[PDB]
RNA sequence: GUGGAAAUGCGGCCAGGUGACCAAUCAAUCCUCCCACGGUGAGCUUUCUUUUCACCAUAAUCCACUUGGGCCUUUCGAGUUGUUCGGAACGGGGGCUCAAGAUUGAAAAAUGCAGUUGUGAGUUCUAUUAAAGCAAAAACCUGGGG
RNA sequence: AAAAUAGAUGCGUAAGUUCGCAAGAAGCAUUGGCUCUGAGGGCAACAACUCAGAACUGCUUACGGCGGGGAAUCCAACUGUAUAAU
């Protein structure tokens, strides 16, 4: 069993890896395999974090994906970890609160 | 479990015993593996595998010179009639 | 290839491949888009609905 | 010695993160089922934004049991159709201007 | 200084993790914090410590019972 | 395994001269020191490109000298800027 | 819109993300290979040979649902082959979630083949030098706000 | 030019030196076959295949592949580049 590419493109680059499959033929078949992309991410400035409750879609099948699919159903929640979201809950309202009292 | 040799469509009774083997010593034929007939069965306690009676039949045709006249098949799960070509 | 399960919703579904296999008997409704099956263990309903 | 009823808290997780709550039941004690303080807190599910400007007037409330970690108490202070008037009347005669606008993030 | 007898003499929970929780429960009796505290974690001791009518001191410890 | 004096420079073998090495060795080790963070109180910045340190505890990155987390110039205008506050 | 104490589950503009970027290694599957077993076919057969060889296949798509990581929660050790890590939360119990994967099944035995699983190995894919730091963008996604 | 060295293991390894090296320095040594032994693990309440050792026995020193070494002087520090076709 030697094995050649069937998609007319031929290298080994990384967005053409393939996959052998043994088939029900008993051919053995090299397949596409998927370019396979990491998920969505807290901003590359708050660390760059994969979000929990996001799956790594490909933007191919993004867009048929139900929407909370590619988000949590909190405030910021396709965007930000819980916890920079919490940063940002407390430092709107601690701050808000120093300036309401540098008025006095 | 009871292997056979479904010779009918078609010595052989006595080649075998002489020419199978229950451990490594050949024609010496424990109660636990009796043989006899048109059809050799050859009944068993022990865990013989079956092709083995495909092979010794083989073997005993390319003596008698009938290979080239006769054909082992498995026509059960558990038998081989001798055909032809 | 999706499969529906209960006879319920089968019941309520263009020409269908009926296949009998040892232990089995399965009902390969076709349509436009999916070949829904049906799983159908015993025979007693097999022909329960074959005859349908 | 500061989670008393009618505490408003600010709430930091959930669906309803950035969201004002008054504390409204509030048991400090761990319960056999809630290993944690856990307020009662009806909060904002939807701050307010003739009858043409009544519909965004309209308040939404939410009563939930809270790990008192998940939620942030105030300075300030202060079922869910019974809640909701409470604080939609509360919120008419404008008592707690601050309560009825949301946070900014 | 004076809080490490503190930490023979009596309870003493230590970070910011559950030395909040202390300060819910004001069981809290007395809250230090080191400068290298960030200003936002800082700020909320700071304001748990304020609702808490605790005992502030810069310098996260706080000193439960003592 | 430890080489008698250089260190991190046993890597060029007998190459590059001794004293080059010996001048490479000081920068080569600062350079990938971890250098202490004022911001977690920890060993911590690694650098991860010239004049940039990577804070490995809370994510961060002061800007900093190329071997060295601080140049000794640096150390005057911090607290030039501190009595000039 | 909505469940959940939580991680999170289900149902114009603006900012962020995917795109998106590393040798190796480790691990899983993949694959190939080997072995063991079992079948089936063939071959050797002067002698010997429970034997030698071959084959024993499982496509995308979909549906129900172990390893690595992140996190929630609750009440000096942890850790790797390895240069780590921990009150800025380690470990333990329960949970969440991602990424692979397994198995259940649909496909799909009406196919293939010809007159079976499992087990081992390899392959596969998913730090260092650095005065070197290792593309962009459409598309698309999610949000904040309306 | 040819020959020569040669794999692995165990020993052993000089000057000089920028202390990294030189170094595979150099230099001896053992090595097959066979029948055994020992060691090295997994999961519960079977899996490797390397190392090690031992007798016995064999040599015609009997594939392929595989560094020759050393002492000095000149030059260039080093790796590199470079007159494709002297
Ligand atoms: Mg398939
Ligand atoms: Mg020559
Ligand atoms: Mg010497
Ligand atoms: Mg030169
Ligand atoms: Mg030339
Ligand atoms: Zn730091």
């Amino acid at each position: 069993p030697r094995v050649q590419y069937r998609r007319r493109m031929h290298y080994a680059t990384r967005g053409n890896r393939m996959k052998l499959v043994r088939t029900p033929g008993n051919r053995l078949v090299m397949q596409k395999r998927v370019k396979r992309s990491q998920g969505p991410h807290t901003p590359w400035v708050l660390g760059h974090k994969r979000l929990a409750g996001t799956k790594a879609l490909r933007h191919t099948e993004a867009r048929l994906a139900s929407r909370h699919e590619k988000s949590t159903s909190r405030p910021y929640g396709g965007v930000l970890s819980h916890e920079q979201v919490r940063d940002r809950i407390v430092r709107a309202f601690l701050i808000e609160e120093q300036r309401i009292v540098k008025r006095a | 479990k009871v292997f056979k040799i479904d010779c009918t469509i078609p010595n052989f009774e006595q080649y075998f015993q002489e020419n199978v083997k229950l451990n490594g010593r050949k024609g010496k034929l424990t109660e636990k593996v009796r043989v006899g007939l048109n059809v050799l069965t050859i009944t068993t306690t022990m865990a013989y595998r079956k092709k083995y009676f495909k092979y010794l039949t083989k073997k005993f045709l390319k003596k008698k010179d009938l290979r080239d006249w006769i054909r082992i098949l498995a026509r059960g799960k558990d038998t081989y009639q001798l055909k032809y070509f | 290839p999706r499969e529906i399960k209960n006879l319920k919703e089968f019941l309520a579904i263009r020409c269908v491949k009926v296949k009998h296999n040892p232990a089995q008997t399965k009902f390969k409704v076709r349509c436009s888009r999916y070949l829904y099956t049906l799983v159908v263990a015993d025979k007693k309903k097999a022909d329960k609905i074959e005859r349908s | 010695k500061f989670l008393k009823p009618g505490k408003v808290v600010i709430v930091t997780s959930g669906r309803y993160a950035g969201k004002k709550a008054v504390i409204v039941q509030n048991t400090d004690s761990k319960s056999k089922e809630r290993p944690y303080g856990h307020s009662l807190i009806a909060g904002m599910k939807k701050y307010p934004k003739k009858r043409t400007i009544q519909r965004r007037s309209r308040v939404g409330v939410f009563l939930r049991v809270v790990n008192h970690k998940h939620f942030l108490p105030t300075r300030y202070n202060m079922s869910k159709q019974l809640v909701r008037k409470l604080f939609q009347a509360r919120y008419n005669a404008g008592s707690n201007r601050w309560f009825f606008q949301r946070l900014r993030f | 200084t004076k809080i490490q007898l503190v930490m023979k003499s009596g309870k003493y929970v230590l970070g910011t993790k559950q030395t909040l929780k202390t300060l819910r429960q004001g069981r809290s009796k007395l809250v230090v914090i080191s400068s290298n505290c960030p200003p936002i974690r800082k700020a909320e001791i700071e304001y748990y410590c304020t609702l808490s009518k605790t005992p502030m001191h810069h310098y996260v410890l706080s000193i439960t019972d003592v | 395994k430890r080489t008698v004096k250089m260190g991190v420079m046993g890597r060029y073998g007998a190459r590059y001269g001794a004293n080059p090495r010996k001048r490479a060795k000081k920068l080569e080790v600062s350079q990938h020191a971890r250098h202490f963070c004022s911001f977690c109180g920890k060993f911590a910045f690694r650098r991860k490109a010239v004049g940039i340190w990577r804070c490995d505890g809370c994510s961060k990155t002061m800007a900093g000298g190329a071997y060295t987390l601080s140049t000794p110039n640096n150390s005057t205008v911090r607290s030039t800027v501190r009595r000039l506050r």
